RNA sequence: UUAAACCGGCGUGUGGC
């Protein structure tokens, strides 16, 4: 009408191939054509949930700058082909896939030990070439679900995760979409004129579903738009007196203090996960805690009191975060 | 922030005595522990000294006058 | 408490050192320098903003004053480190205070090929185009009609 | 001959196609020319001069 | 491969000694990422003590400019080769053709001044597709100088050092082949006496 | 984590009470550009309102004219009327009269005070008049349209051959006069760079700038309602 | 006397601006 016009709707997920898909949103009144087209294109090409390989491990090779007696290409080309490999996980977010192969032939994606929650989008993707009769390769492949694209350098989080030599890092480039083209056309409205139908084609990895991806992009766009759909002067600087004196870090559980699991469950026998309650627990409740003997108690004393904290300190402000 | 300081020079000439007065003002601000004569926006001591000069509050002459007042305060405190 | 703890913290690259860096470089100008120094303009003062990477970002308009293209030139940067030095770089070495050439009366902040080409393409008028012979009520209306 | 090769490639003879903006998503007037260039990484990496 | 060329690219690649050129024609028996086996044809075979040829490709090794030089095979099993044919595409080569770098989509337009004087604008697609990522090999050499008081040793018993620094070391004192290092970490255990004589 | 970031705005500057500047921080790597562009393109064209579209002076019947009584040409009259922002009630189309004589400038306050319209600035000067024996009148018909409708495309259709013998004016149904979004780099704890958006806009005063931003956001959300998660969470 | 704390010089060649 003159105001409060109608909204479009999805009417086609026509796919010409396994990857190249086409959708048609309709109808768009005027100017919403280019607007929604560019918006959806940017949202799709920018961020979509991807599940590419992130970490690999082959038994024979120690570093990607080496070779293996039997394979045609180097470990670097194997990492390239693995990065080029796409896959869809459904149940979990991260998974480990085992690939065992022997004998002469092109080792492709189909040769891996698949699962139920994990589905290879295309098995014809060659991974390497075994060029010897008694040549075998056994490799582990970590595939995790994430958002965006992260290199292999900045993905380090500690100084012990890469200590296993066989753990080779490939820069996780997970983006199901590859290119997003779109155009506007004269929609075949029942009774009106110059209505815009937006045809969006996507060349992708075949992993994500076209309609699901379009809908997810719309979700992300609306969630971001909700920021200033009711915008007002909102601030989050602590311009006040909130400065507390309680145990700052001891509100997280015991398990993150680099200790064993038996002592972890032992501290759970007293139902003490957070030391925010164990700070009000002196050493008189250590050997009374079930099964705290010589070495477990040694670890408890070592990894707790050496980090600047004392086992048992009287305070009265851990509940109110003060 | 302060983009340019030309208006600090149009009233304090020669563009070099401004250097001296800013030096002494910011030196009395940082170590001397005086009070900024304008409500700052959480910036460096140099730029608040320059801005206080900019509001026409500090020049070389009033700086010498404040030094004489501090000397009289010292004389009275020593007693 | 001690300087050894602060050194260990700044060597560990924690997140608590970053906001301190934003605080200390909020209004601390630095001294940008060219390896061949011909005239007084080859050295300038600049307010740095933290950018990720390993290269120095510089204003394009001041590049013509340095006579140093982007074909691999390497520029240096020093710190005043002193109150007098900071306010001196601000007063007598800021890029805003040095806009006219010390040799003649032409401005050294002359625009470069990109912006002048854009402006020339913008103001170059044709004989027939969309919205010819109409009437506009203001520059904002013109910008709206162009967008 | 470059013209006829472009014609065989079904690409425009002038090499200038209409490009859409990446951010605003509008159509660029005066179509830009685009192609495939052979570029080289030189031995002046930033990680060795910083 | 360079999309545009001059015809000379097929020469400098072959006439150079960087690639492994086949000296004697025949067939290829064993293709590996390190070695190449060439079974010589019977017409070109020697009348005595003849056999096959073994070309041992060079692996990632440091050059004079800290640039890794690597030879990658380009033939398959049973593929026949002739005299003068290339067997392994070396650095900057593509199927017996010398290829300097990657071809890329290029437009010629000022984009928000990000190409102000001569600066180049690249997209994340280049770094995502693993296009220009290079490898550099750096040589670190420690010497066991001999003094007039006892010799120099590489015993891995390092005093006044944490256990975390000794974790990368082996029993001998040299870190294994494939353990990365980030900061200053001991990788040669060259601790030696200093105490003077007359004890 | 498949969960994005929501900005925490820092400033809604309301200088001059009709030209505002809204900042938003932070956004994702590329969300600032698309958000600013979409909001701008929506506010420009697809933003309904009310403005003048028909003018009829009972003394002159042409754009080109040599009309006494006013030292400004008819083109200046049309230009002044084009900027006359008026907010209309539930009515979608109405005409108004401006019968007035006098000495100095005929302004917007001289419009007959109807109960279906509201002038946002009665102090808006319309046309300077001859200082004696000058009484020119005109009617102005407004409409409730979508956005900017120029003269050429509109006059070609609404009047087949100008049968009523009428005049035209550039219809500007968009209540916003100008808008410009600028993105800059903003930092979070250690991440590389996030889009910090700064939208400076200026409207006709009939609605506040933040109100126009809210209306554009709501209209975009209602347009997207067909595909946006079908629900809050889907599960 | 005792205790505590801290602790590139030269030539050569190449390349770049
Ligand atoms: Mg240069």
């Amino acid at each position: 009408s003159v105001t409060e016009f109608l909204k479009p709707r999805l009417v086609d997920i026509e796919q010409v191939s396994s990857t190249h898909a086409k959708v048609t949103l309709e109808p768009l009144e005027r100017g919403f054509g280019h607007t929604l087209g560019n918006a959806l294109r940017r949202i799709l090409l920018s961020s979509m949930p991807g599940c590419a390989v992130t970490e690999v491990e082959i038994d024979g090779v120690l570093h990607e700058y080496s070779t293996k007696e039997g394979v045609q290409e180097d470990i670097l080309e194997i990492l390239l082909n693995l990065k080029g490999l796409a896959v869809r996980v459904q149940g979990k977010d991260e998974v480990i896939l085992t690939l065992n192969k022997s004998g002469i032939g092109p080792v492709t994606a189909a040769d891996i030990t698949h699962d139920g929650d994990v589905e290879i989008v295309k098995p014809q993707h060659v991974i390497c070439h075994l060029t010897d009769e008694n040549a075998s390769i056994s490799m582990r492949i970590k595939v995790q679900r994430g958002r965006g694209y992260v290199p292999a350098s900045t993905r380090i989080h500690s100084e012990e995760d890469e200590r296993p030599i066989g753990r080779l890092l490939v820069d996780a480039c997970y983006s199901p979409v590859e290119r997003i083209a779109y155009n506007v056309e004269a929609a075949r409205v029942e009774q009106r004129t110059d209505l815009d139908k937006l045809v969006i084609e996507m060349e992708t990895n075949g992993t994500i579903d076209p309609e699901e991806a379009i809908r997810r992009a719309a979700t992300i766009l609306a969630e971001q738009l909700e920021a200033f759909v009711d915008l007002r002067d909102v601030r989050q600087p602590e311009v006040k007196e909130e400065k507390p004196e309680f145990d700052p870090i001891l509100l997280r559980p015991v398990d993150d203090l680099e200790l064993t699991v038996r002592s972890a469950n032992c501290l759970k026998a007293e139902a003490i996960h957070y030391i925010g309650d164990l700070v009000q627990r002196t050493e008189v409740e250590l050997l009374k805690t079930p099964n705290l003997g010589k070495k477990s108690l040694t670890e408890i004393k070592d990894v707790l009191a050496s980090r600047g904290l004392s086992l048992g300190m009287r305070l009265e402000n851990w509940p109110p975060a003060s | 922030a302060r983009v340019t300081v030309q208006d600090a020079v149009e009233k304090i000439g020669n563009r070099f005595d401004l250097v001296l007065v800013a030096a002494r003002r910011a030196r009395q601000m940082q170590v001397g522990g005086k009070d900024p004569l304008v409500p700052e926006e959480n910036d460096k001591t140099t730029v608040i000294a320059l801005r206080e000069i900019e509001e026409g509050l500090i020049n070389n002459q009033i700086l010498d006058v404040r030094e004489r007042q501090e000397q009289q305060e010292q004389e009275a405190a020593e007693l | 408490t001690t300087i050894k703890a602060a050194k260990k913290m700044v060597e560990r690259e924690e997140a608590v050192v970053w906001d301190i860096l934003d605080e200390v470089i909020r209004e601390h100008p630095v001294l940008l320098n060219r390896a061949p120094t011909l005239h007084r303009l080859g050295i300038q003062a600049f307010e740095p903003v933290l950018i990720e990477g390993k290269a120095i970002q510089l204003h394009p308009l001041v590049c013509a004053a340095y006579n140093a293209d982007f074909d691999g030139d390497q520029m240096a940067v020093h710190v005043p480190l002193t109150l007098e030095a900071q306010l001196e770089a601000r007063a007598l070495m800021m890029s805003t205070n040095n806009i006219l050439s010390p040799a003649n009366g032409e401005p050294i902040i002359v625009p470069s090929q990109d912006v002048v080409l854009g402006l020339y393409y913008m103001t170059r008028d044709c004989v027939n185009a969309k919205g010819e012979g109409m009437v506009l009520t203001g520059p904002k209306e013109a910008e709206r009609l162009y967008r | 001959e470059i013209k006829e090769l472009l014609k065989l490639g079904d690409l425009p003879t002038s090499g200038q196609i209409r490009l859409y903006d990446g951010r605003t998503g509008e159509q660029f007037e005066r179509p830009v020319t685009v192609g495939y260039m052979y570029m080289l990484k030189l031995n002046h990496l930033v990680d060795d001069k910083m | 491969k360079p999309l545009v060329g001059t015809g000379m690219e097929r020469a400098v690649a072959v006439d150079s000694g960087v690639t492994a050129v086949a000296k004697r024609g025949g067939v290829v028996q064993y293709v590996d990422a390190s070695r190449i086996v060439i079974k010589v044809n019977e017409d070109e075979m020697y009348p005595g003590e003849a056999g096959i040829d073994i070309y041992n490709l060079t692996k990632y090794t440091r050059s004079n400019q800290n640039t890794c030089i690597n030879q990658m095979p380009c033939v398959s099993l049973g593929e026949p080769v002739e005299r003068g044919d290339v067997l392994a595409d070396g650095p900057s080569t593509d199927l017996g053709e010398l290829a300097l770098g990657q071809n890329m989509r290029v437009a010629f337009m000022p984009w928000n001044g990000y190409n102000f004087e001569d600066s180049i604008l690249v997209s994340e697609r280049v770094v995502q597709e693993d296009r220009f990522t290079t490898i550099h090999i750096q040589e670190l050499a420690c010497v066991s100088r001999d003094t007039k008081l006892g010799p120099e040793e590489i015993t891995a018993d390092i005093p006044n050092v944490g256990e975390a620094a000794l974790s990368k070391l082996d029993e001998s004192g040299i870190v294994y082949i494939g353990a990365e290092v980030t900061g200053g970490d001991i990788l040669v255990g060259k601790v030696t006496p200093k105490g003077e004589t007359q004890l």
